[PDB]
């Protein structure tokens, strides 16, 4: 019942700045305090600050006073922040929480990824991952695709528009020379493949892409 | 500040058994100290409150211990579903502070990976480039090595290895390597092969093709 929804990813370059949003629902939005956490790899959660809407009060650890700036809109039930003088240590995954009562955060949003770069967005090129000509058989076959090349993060595979899901298998992306790459892979029946379509979807929230890779069998 | 130290980055613990994942305080915190579990997918859930209360849908086999000082979550018995990283706080007063975290894996039986390998696909060879992909699928513990021969030549350049995360059902995990090379690179060999050496078998199991396809 109580939500709190933020923001897409952001790529922005440096020195720029960003505003990324929390909107919350199934409470009254004015009468919890909003706060802010920051998660960079190896660098555990850093707590920002916070902001009650009720009267626009606002804290903040002392490092990030004139870093980033909280604010509240009451008629649309939103709590932003505002991050300036962008730095690649300001890429990290952003958290909105709900405190309160009588508990700490009990209600977290799903955070907000930026990434700080001046590299340009590039979408994943994709290619099938298909058994081999001379490869034995069996009741069941792994299939897979490649996603190769792209910038920044994430990436989402799905298998048939999400209707598979048992067997896949989704390796974490790997960062190399500036780009990202990673692979997903499936397990079916081999009375489901060929016989089938199956897709995956391969989804670039950056470059607003929705990608199609139809896996079929090699040419005889 | 208060530094919040958690004891150990990483635990691995069989099912079934008492699990302690500790956090220290720089200060005395009285009992305002809190654990979060993160899931791999980001998703952040509250599960201990002051101390030793425990919050919404969380299990009686949590339980938490504090000092003012020293503090620790306890899992009586561990379950299937607790797999994730677990992140102590203090919120005495501003600025709250964080334990960096504490990763917990399943601890499994031993299991052998099914390996698959994947010539270039014809849609990558006609734009000029070839990855060579070796899949091992379901495997235990996660310590895991993979060599690639190339015409009977070790090549360890261009090679890229990835895990997926712990299988949260089964707590297997799958991972794979790919060798990427140019697709006049590629054409100027045969043979392609991955070999997976794990502790499951101190004979590596080997995966290979020949572009000749024969
Ligand atoms: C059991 O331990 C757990 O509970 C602790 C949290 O408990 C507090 O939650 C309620 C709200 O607390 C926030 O609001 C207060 C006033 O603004 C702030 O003290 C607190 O905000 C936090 O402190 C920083 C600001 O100093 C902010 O950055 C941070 O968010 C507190 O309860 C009070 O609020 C509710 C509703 O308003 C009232 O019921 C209660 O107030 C009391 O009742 C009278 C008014 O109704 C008033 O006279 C009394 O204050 C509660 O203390 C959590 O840490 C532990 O895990």
């Amino acid at each position: 019942e109580v939500q709190l929804q933020q923001s897409g990813t952001v790529l922005a370059r440096p020195g720029t700045s960003v505003k990324m949003s929390c909107k919350a629902s199934g409470y009254s939005f004015t009468n919890y305090w909003m706060h802010w956490v920051k998660q960079r790899p190896g660098q555990g959660l850093e707590w920002i600050g916070s902001i009650y809407p009720g009267n626009s009060d606002t804290n903040y650890k002392q490092k990030f006073k004139g870093k980033a700036k909280l604010t509240a809109v009451t008629s649309a039930s939103t709590a932003y922040m505002e991050v300036n003088s962008l730095t690649n240590e300001d890429s990290a995954v952003y958290y909105c929480t709900r405190f309160g009562n009588y508990v700490p955060f009990a209600y977290w949003g799903q955070g907000t990824l930026v990434t700080v770069s001046a590299a340009t967005t590039t979408a994943p090129s994709v290619y099938p991952l298909v058994p081999g000509c001379s490869d034995t058989s069996g009741s069941s076959v792994t299939l897979g695709c490649l996603v190769k090349g792209y910038f920044p993060e994430p990436v989402t595979v799905k298998w048939n528009y999400g209707a598979l899901s048992s067997g896949v298998r989704t390796v974490s992306s790997v960062l190399q020379s500036g780009f990202y790459s990673l692979s997903s892979l499936v397990t079916v029946p081999s009375s489901t493949w060929p016989s089938q379509t199956v897709i995956c979807n391969v989804a670039h929230p950056a470059s607003k892409t929705e990608l199609i890779k139809r896996i079929e069998p090699r040419i005889p | 500040d208060i530094q919040m130290t958690q004891t150990t980055s990483s635990l691995s613990a069989s099912l079934g058994d008492r699990v302690t994942i500790g956090c220290r305080a720089s200060q005395d915190i009285g009992s305002y100290l809190n654990w979060y579990q993160q899931k791999p997918d980001g998703a952040v859930r509250l599960l201990i409150y002051y101390t030793s209360r425990l919050h919404s849908g969380v299990p009686s086999r949590f339980s938490g211990s504090g000092s003012g000082t020293h503090f620790s979550l306890t899992i009586s018995n561990l379950e299937q579903e607790d797999i994730g990283t677990y992140f102590c706080h203090q919120d005495t007063k501003p600025p709250y502070t964080f334990g960096s975290g504490t990763k917990l894996e399943i601890k499994r039986a031993d299991a052998a990976p099914t390996v698959s390998i994947f010539p270039p696909s014809s849609e990558q060879l006609t734009s000029g480039g070839a990855s060579v992909v070796c899949f091992l699928n379901n495997f235990y513990p996660k310590d895991i090595n993979v060599k690639w021969k190339i015409d009977g030549s070790e090549r360890q350049n261009g090679v890229l290895n990835s895990w997926t995360d712990q299988d949260s059902k089964d707590s297997t995990y799958s991972m794979s390597s790919t060798l990427t090379l140019t697709k006049d690179e590629y054409e100027r060999h045969n043979s392609y092969t991955c070999e997976a050496t794990h502790k499951t078998s101190t004979s590596p199991i080997v995966k290979s093709f020949n572009r000749n396809e024969c």
